[PDB]
């Protein structure tokens, strides 16, 4: 498996990150049984999901971590047939209403509704006697599956409870964190994401050079575990069980690209150098990747750019907040792509 | 046994705080028939539901509600379909007879009450398939809306639904109530304390119940006997401590746009909220004395205009950096 | 309990007494004599006489076989391709007609008609064009498919003017004795708008209501244009003005927002003497503001800030 | 209780509720209730409607110890009735002893079925009432006709075979026995005429007044345009008549009486079209 | 009986005698009902106002004991569509009336809503049957009505409904339910409906409940404010005032005085400033246009929820900054 997963802790004493938001979940785990409604938010790639099933395993025993998947299926308004991965544990359950896009009303309407009736008592029933169901990237539903859960998690949650994992909690309706616990996850240090790769290649065989190569992949992961973790595999395969300091600190092809753009427009400010970044972003857009994290990213490699001086810096950050809250509130995000990009190079001329 | 806000629910009329002016009138209503149309709406947390649901438990009785009483919100499906055939159908059904316990004990009023919740949700078309719904069948069956922006809720329904505005729950008001549940749930605290709690949930007592629930779960946990700080209740809450908030302000006087880059870039790592940090730069900015009116009111367009961005679901990021850099220039 | 409304107790028996579209008319009359009535599609605006000049023309064409030689089908009636598969035995029917003569089908308010049955209405116009002919009456032309408007002559009838108007209603007061004057007359013909039946029904109601149909009397119950009063709210020079119309003329006379808002949409459409540039941003503001109208912000705060913006826009 | 029904006959009651399905078969149902006997009532579209009723010789058991009120009326939902007593005829062949209970305003309408061995109890709600005014007067006939069920029947049946848009009806008695009674329809087929037989078998008794019921004249017909969309909801109810009586005043109010063999008794009344008048004289002297 | 109804049920007019304020409207109506012929009416107006009781007096006027059979009443709570228009409304007008009352009459209410289809289809409905039925129209949206629809129906506004009908109807409640209310109580009710008949029986059953002995008891203005819990005109004034003259610090700690006095609401503050900068006299006519789009653009912010201590400091500069402009 990948190293990711490998040393995934698998426990709350085996967390070495962050100490108190530890004790805080040993807190929240040692009486379980008024344990509220839980929101963790923070920097993606922290480890929240693996903090949740720590204090799921913490609550319910040892018994969380054996998933299998059950396929669930609804139907739209009309009859839209539609499928949801559905993996299960034999003490908490995990859904990803995002998967299956604009329909996630049904799904909340529908399974959560049917978990959160089941009252689950067995023979006179903390442990299988409440549930808990983790809402994965809670920020992409659509502001209705919000209104259908300020209901369900209030009036059933004497039999489930709900621990959602979201990055960021502006685009979450105000009565759905109002009913629930705020936990904040704030990112490892750079030193604590060194000490954690030292374990891995301590356990393993990379045969490092220098522990200053490791604080390099930290610094390039800004503060992101699973993508230091992928770059130290990713060196200490195509480098060999070896990793020199001279050892090439491997980036996403997209980030690449989006830098690559970043250079022609600095460059180049044209008409067709327009429309040749218009194709560069559908070809983006073709990989899935979202819309927001492009203009983000390619917002914080332009201001990146030495030959840029305040004036251009400033009229570029605008013009991404201007085009980001566009791009909230649209349907295409080719135009608001295509706008920053054309208002990015109009100033810089 | 179940969390503070699902264990503290009033459940009649008198345990319902800081709102009388519409508890008062509910609770004349008990001794009369008169029961109009209600349309409750407020900020998040301030007691809507919680006095709907006594109203109907001090009216009806546990026996008697579950034929006397419709609920329906936004987990269920409530189109123009259901709104036509079903929400009509109860409005039309007959009373039931209420038994000689009921009687002896309860009011009993000759109608039934139709429950809708979340109706901010509801489209337009279906609120329109309400109104003569509740105009034709309003003397055997009675209406009831709760929402939190009135504005979703079409002109015609509100005009025929008596409004009812729910006040924020704020320190002033709202500190006898969390002061009853912390004697009640023996949670000690400083001077200060279940004040803090108030103010940092605004005008929700269901988040200053959480906050002071969760806070009194670690004070327990860590088991000194201590009383719970204002430090704790803020860091739980997810304040950004003061220390922090100056160096950004120093970074923001500095002026570089490479400097507030590189802090906001570090202190999007450390997961703090867009929101709370720009109210507390609202709070710093607007308060102090050592700014111009000019400066004032140029930040305070800035502060509203990042907010009603943030409030669209956007990137803190870049909003956030934004607002800084903005700030740096006025 | 007896009357009936003068809209229907006056409507025209007779090619003569439609007014408007003099040229149109006498066409429809010569047809009406010579025989060999051509597929027509008959357009316009609401009250012109798209529908009492079909009806005449049938009339005075049959005649005596205006019950077995006139099929009339319209929106109250099901015209699904079902029906147009009623409209084939109906062509297949022989009926023995005077030279020249035909029979006719009557598809009022053909606009409305699901575009199978258009396509099938094509076969039955083309194999049965000897025998019967086909009289479409709408009120937007390009809702009839393409090929249909090919195999027929498409005659638009114009707005009727203020002459034309005000020639029907001396003959309809003559022919009730009702007392007016010349400028409640002219009233009426101002609130018609190029309206017959609305021109009728004003008269009407001013005469039941007071029974002198003077300009006050008229204006007291029938309400001056309102697309008016938002052209004079959109073309005021200082926003004073602007917002005092808006106040006065729309806010505290019961119109409401949403209502506002489309007719100034429709108004900066039609508007004249204003720049490309303003109209468009004039457009823009509007569509802004229906926006928030729609989204529930229905308050005169959001109208007096978008004339704000239409005067900020303006003055630069 | 306020009223008790007992019955074991249960094909009447059966044939009561499909006799009152034509008259849509999703809706509200009126259910008058008095010491003569059971009445169910259903009007549509304010055009036509129906009044079933069952007397208290349908029943071992009729109490109505309701002493208040004289009649008493609830509004019960059709499609709740239909679908309960579908399944629960799944085993008819069985001795079922239906007992209809109502204990007052506010109280559900009880349909017992009582096998010796199981006992289900159904409750339907009763509803708010939103149905006399549809009533010919009966000093203004026109035409009173008694015909056979069976040709009645066939001749709507047929009707509904021609497809049969519009409808009409004819009522003429000559000077000698030549009573003409005739149901013209508006079909694909073009005018198509079923005309009753003279014979007194079929057509009992003919008889036509000048709008008072009192003066006999022969020579003048009395015509009646109906939509046969509304003439069709009488078929599921001729099928099941010995006797049906026809009766119309100068309001434009058809009055179908059917009896059926005592059995159960049915009215209809039908409001006549606002209105081909001389072709059908012509079609009938042709 | 008609005891336990809402004020707003309860008063509804049974004659034409007890619809208010639309006097031009009642007199046409009454003098077409006497002289036997009725047109295709529409009736328009702002919601309450009295449309539905107006066609419902004129139609018990027009029938009486047959005003179940010769009305048939068609609202948005009942399918409207192309079936229906088709077969329930074209049935109900072929047939004929029994001669009762001549005409029969269809109350469409409630018509902004039908859709496109069964409007158009019901013009040769309207316009065919002209001989035996009317067809009545009520509508408060105008714009989703077709034109050809508009075209064949009489149309009637119905204003908001003035001052001098709002006082009579409030002492006809007043009297009937034994109830007291001052000259300055009756001018705030009358002032905070505006031009809303259900508005003011709301209310006035509130301020009923509010007070602890209904007879013996005067509704005050205060007793108006609580209940419906809007800022009083002093509060109004004192907050633009302390917004105008004093400074920032000040200005902002008075607002949040005002507002934790009683726990009023920021939209109710902003629309009672917006009247009172509605009516100043701007030199400038730029401070109006300042006003006007960033008070909007904080309403309808509000109007989506946020944080209500930015929202009242973006209200407080937006004040100063247009009020500089003044003196610019
Ligand atoms: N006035 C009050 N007195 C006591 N408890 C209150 C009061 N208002 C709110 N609460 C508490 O707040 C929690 C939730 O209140 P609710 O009224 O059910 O929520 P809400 O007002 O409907 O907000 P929504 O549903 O997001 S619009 C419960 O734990 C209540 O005990
Ligand atoms: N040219 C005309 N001369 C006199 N009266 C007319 C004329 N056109 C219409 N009318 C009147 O308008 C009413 C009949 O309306 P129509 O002519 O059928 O309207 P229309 O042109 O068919 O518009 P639509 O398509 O039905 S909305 C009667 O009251 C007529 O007297
Ligand atoms: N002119 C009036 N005189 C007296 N009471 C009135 C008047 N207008 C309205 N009301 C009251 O307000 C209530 C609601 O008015 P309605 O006439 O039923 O509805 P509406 O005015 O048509 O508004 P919409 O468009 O239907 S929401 C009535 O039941 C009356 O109690
Ligand atoms: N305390 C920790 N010790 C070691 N590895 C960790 C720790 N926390 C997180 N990780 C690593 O981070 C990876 C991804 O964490 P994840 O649960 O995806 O965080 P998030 O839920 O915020 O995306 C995991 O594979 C895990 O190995
Ligand atoms: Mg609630
Ligand atoms: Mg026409
Ligand atoms: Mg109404």
């Amino acid at each position: 498996s990948l190293w990711v997963d490998k040393y995934r802790p698998k426990s709350l004493n085996a967390l070495s990150h962050n100490e108190e938001l530890t004790n805080f979940l040993k807190s929240l785990s040692d009486q379980p049984r008024d344990l509220p409604h839980l929101l963790l938010y923070g920097p993606n790639g922290t480890g929240k999901k693996t903090r949740c099933m720590a204090l799921l395993e913490s609550i319910f025993g040892p018994g969380v971590y054996r998933l299998k998947i059950d396929v669930r299926q609804f139907v739209t308004a009309s009859n839209r047939k539609l499928e949801l991965n559905v993996v299960s544990s034999p003490y908490h359950l995990e859904i990803t209403p995002s998967d299956m896009g604009n329909n996630d009303r049904i799904v909340i309407q529908e399974l959560l509704k049917e978990v959160a009736q089941m009252e689950q008592v067995d023979f006179q029933d903390l442990a299988h006697r409440y549930k808990c169901v983790i809402i994965n990237e809670a920020n992409s539903l659509t502001k209705d599956a919000q209104a259908a859960l300020r209901r369900t998690m209030e009036k059933y949650s004497k039999n489930i409870r709900l621990i959602m994992v979201c990055d960021s909690m502006s685009p979450i309706i105000a009565p759905i964190k109002s009913r629930c616990l705020l936990i904040r996850c704030p990112a490892p240090s750079d030193s604590e994401i060194s000490t954690i790769l030292s374990d891995v290649v301590t356990n393993e065989r990379i045969q490092l050079e220098t522990k200053d190569i490791l604080k390099r992949i930290a610094q390039a992961s800004n503060g992101n575990l699973r993508v230091s973790l992928l770059m130290l595999e990713s060196m200490a395969l195509n480098n060999e069980l070896a990793l020199k300091s001279s050892s090439p600190i491997i980036k996403p092809d997209w980030i690449i690209v989006i830098h690559k753009l970043t250079r022609k427009i600095v460059k180049e400010r044209s008409v067709n150098s327009l429309i040749e970044c218009r194709a560069v972003l559908y070809d983006l857009l073709a990989h899935c990747i979202p819309a927001n994290i492009i203009l983000k990213e390619l917002t914080f490699s332009l201001l990146d750019v030495e030959t840029l001086n305040t004036t251009n810096k400033s009229s570029i950050i605008e013009y991404s907040s201007v085009f980001d809250e566009r791009l909230s509130l649209g349907n295409k995000a080719i135009f608001h792509l295509e706008g920053f990009i054309a208002k990015v190079m109009c100033c810089l001329d | 046994q179940q969390p503070w806000v699902e264990k503290y629910r009033p459940k009649n009329l008198d345990e319902v705080t800081a709102q009388d002016h519409a508890v008062t009138v509910l609770k004349k209503t008990l001794k009369s028939a008169n029961l109009p149309h209600m349309l409750f709406y407020g900020p998040p947390g301030t007691g809507k539901t919680s006095t709907i649901l006594a109203l109907t438990k001090e009216l009806y009785g546990p026996d008697l509600m579950k034929s006397r009483i419709l609920e329906l919100n936004a987990s269920d499906e409530r189109g123009i379909s259901i709104v036509r055939e079903k929400v009509k159908n109860f409005a039309r059904l007959t009373v039931s007879k209420p038994s000689k316990h009921d009687l002896e004990n309860y009011p009993c009023p000759p109608y039934k009450i139709i429950i809708l919740d979340e109706a901010d949700s509801m489209t337009a078309d279906a609120q329109s398939a309400l109104r003569r719904t509740m105009e034709t069948y309003s003397g055997v069956t009675r209406f009831c809306l709760i929402c939190n922006y009135v504005t979703r809720i079409i002109d015609p329904l509100a005009s025929r639904c008596s409004k009812f505005r729910f006040k924020a729950l704020d320190a002033s008001n709202a500190i006898d109530r969390l002061r009853f549940i912390s004697e009640q749930e023996n949670v000690k605290c400083d001077d200060g304390v279940l004040e803090r709690i108030l103010d940092i949930s605004a005008g929700d007592l269901r988040r200053g119940i959480t906050l002071l629930q969760s806070a009194s779960k670690g004070a327990q946990y860590l088991g000194d006997g201590k009383n719970i700080t204002s430090t704790q209740v803020e860091e739980l809450a997810g304040v950004v401590p003061h220390d922090i908030l100056i160096e950004i302000v120093e970074k923001v006087k500095s002026g570089d746009f490479d400097e507030i880059k590189k802090y906001v870039n570090t202190f999007m790592k450390s997961g703090w909220s867009a929101a709370s940090v720009v109210n507390q730069l609202h709070e710093y900015y607007i308060t102090n004395d050592n700014f111009d009116t000019n400066f004032k009111n140029q930040i305070s367009w800035l502060l509203f205009t990042t907010d009603s961005r943030l409030n669209n679901g956007t990137n803190e990021h870049i909003q956030l950096l934004n607002l800084l850099v903005k700030i740096s220039q006025l | 309990s007896l009357q009936l409304p003068w809209v229907e107790k006056y409507r025209p028996q007779v090619l003569s007494d439609i007014v408007g579209n003099k040229e149109t008319i006498d066409r429809l009359q010569q047809i009406a004599k010579d025989g060999n009535m051509p597929h027509m599609i008959i357009s316009g605006m609401p009250g012109i006489g798209k529908t009492t000049s079909v009806h005449c023309l049938a009339h005075e064409l049959l005649g005596r076989s205006y019950a077995d030689g006139v099929l009339e089908l319209n929106a109250s009636d099901d015209r699904g391709i079902d029906v147009v598969r009623q409209i084939k035995h109906f062509a297949q029917k022989k009926l023995h007609l005077p030279p020249g003569k035909h029979k006719i089908v009557i598809l009022d308010e053909a606009d409305s008609m699901t575009a199978g049955a258009q396509q099938a209405l094509r076969r039955t116009m083309e194999l049965y064009s000897n025998s019967t002919r086909f009289a479409f009456a709408c009120n937007q032309s390009n809702k009839i498919i393409e090929p249909l408007q090919s195999r027929c002559a498409i005659l638009r009838y114009s707005k009727l003017s203020d002459e034309d108007v005000l020639k029907r209603l001396l003959q309809i007061i003559k022919l009730e004795d009702v007392k007016y004057t010349n400028d409640g007359l002219e009233a009426i013909i101002f609130t018609a708008e190029g309206d017959m039946r609305q021109a009728i029904n004003n008269l009407q109601s001013t005469v039941a209501g007071h029974g002198l149909v003077n300009a006050d009397n008229v204006f007291k119950i029938v309400d001056s244009p309102h697309p008016l009063i938002v052209k004079k709210m959109l073309l005021a020079s200082n926003l004073e003005d602007s917002i005092q119309i808006l106040r006065t003329d729309l806010w505290k006379k019961g119109y409401s927002s949403i209502d506002i808002v489309t007719t100034s949409f429709r108004v900066t459409k039609n508007l004249a003497q204003v720049k490309e540039s303003v109209r468009l941003e004039m457009i823009k503001e509007i569509g802004l503001t229906h926006m928030r109208i729609l989204e529930g912000v229905g308050t005169y705060l959001q109208l007096a800030s978008m004339l704000a913006k239409i005067h900020k826009l303006n003055n630069k | 209780n306020k009223f008790s029904a007992s019955t074991v006959h249960l094909e009447h009651i059966t044939t009561a509720l499909s006799c009152l399905t034509p008259f849509g078969s999703k809706d509200d149902v009126l259910i008058f209730i008095d010491a003569d006997g059971l009445s169910f009532v259903r009007e549509n579209n304010h055009v036509i409607k129906i009044q079933l009723l069952l007397s208290r010789e349908l029943f071992m058991s009729y109490s109505y110890r309701n002493e208040t009120e004289d009649h008493m009326k609830l509004c019960v939902k059709i499609n709740h009735i239909l679908d309960s007593v579908s399944v629960m005829n799944r085993n008819s062949d069985d001795i079922v002893e239906c007992t209809l209970s109502y204990d007052g305003h506010g109280s559900p309408f009880v349909l017992i079925f009582e096998d010796s061995f199981i006992s289900e109890r159904v409750e339907y709600s009763t509803y708010l009432i939103k149905t006399n005014g549809l009533e010919l007067d009966r000093e203004r006939i026109s035409f009173e006709a008694i015909i056979k069920g069976e040709a009645l029947h066939s001749a709507l049946k047929d009707l509904k075979e021609i497809g049969c848009k519009e409808c009409y009806v004819y009522a003429k008695t000559e000077a000698n026995d030549e009573n003409v009674f005739a149901l013209i329809s508006k079909s694909q087929l073009g005018f198509s005429k079923i005309k009753l037989p003279s014979n007194r078998s079929i057509l009992e008794k003919l008889q036509v007044f000048d709008g008072d019921s009192t003066t006999v004249i022969d020579g003048f017909a009395v015509i009646g345009f109906f939509d046969f969309t509304s003439f069709d909801k009488i078929r599921k109810s001729t099928k099941i008549a010995s006797k049906v009586l026809f009766r119309m005043d100068v309001h434009g109010v058809l009055s179908v009486n059917i009896l059926s063999q005592p059995g159960i008794v049915i009215e209809v009344c039908m409001l006549e079209k606002e209105s081909a008048q001389t072709e059908i004289e012509l079609l009938m002297e042709t | 009986s008609k005891e336990n109804l809402p004020w707003v049920e309860k008063y509804r007019p049974e004659t034409l005698d007890e619809v208010y304020g639309q006097n031009e409207v009642i007199t046409t109506v009454r003098k077409f009902v006497d002289e036997g012929k009725l047109p295709h009416l529409l009736f328009y107006g702002p919601p309450g106002t009295g449309k539905t009781s107006t066609i419902v007096a004129l139609a018990r006027e027009i029938y009486g004991k047959n005003y179940s059979n010769m009305v048939l009443e068609l609202n948005a709570s009942d399918d409207r569509g192309i079936d229906v228009v088709r077969n329930q409304i074209k049935d109900f007008a072929s047939t004929r009336q029994i001669f009762s009352k001549g005409f029969k009459l269809i109350i469409l209410d409630e018509a902004d809503a039908m859709t496109n289809a069964a409007q158009n289809a019901l013009r040769r409905v309207i316009e065919r049957y002209t001989k035996n039925t009317r067809f009545c129209v009520l509508a408060n949206y105008a714009h989703k009505l077709t034109p050809a629809l508009l075209s064949r129906c009489t149309r009637f506004r119905f204003q908001p409904l003035p001052q001098e009908a709002i006082e009579r109807r409030i002492a006809n409640v007043l009297v009937h339910e034994k109830l007291k209310l001052s000259p300055n109580a009756e001018k705030a009710l009358i002032e905070l409906s505006n031009g809303d008949m259900r508005r003011v029986l709301n209310v006035l059953q509130s301020c009923k409940a509010t007070l602890d002995n209904p007879d013996e008891d005067e509704i005050s203005d205060d007793v108006i404010y609580e209940c419906c819990g809007a800022p009083r005109p002093s509060d109004l004034k004192a907050v633009l005032k302390s917004i105008l003259e004093d400074d920032w610090g000040t200005a902002h700690y008075t607002l949040n005085k005002v507002r934790s006095a009683k726990g009023l609401a920021l939209i109710d503050l902003i629309e009672g400033i917006v009247k009172i900068l509605e009516d100043y006299e701007l030199q400038n006519e730029e401070t109006r246009v300042h006003l006007l789009t960033k008070l909007a653009d904080i309403e309808y912010s509000i109007s989506k929820g946020g944080n209500d201590q930015i929202q009242g400091s973006a209200v407080i500069g937006a004040i100063k900054a247009s009020f500089e402009n003044e003196t610019v």
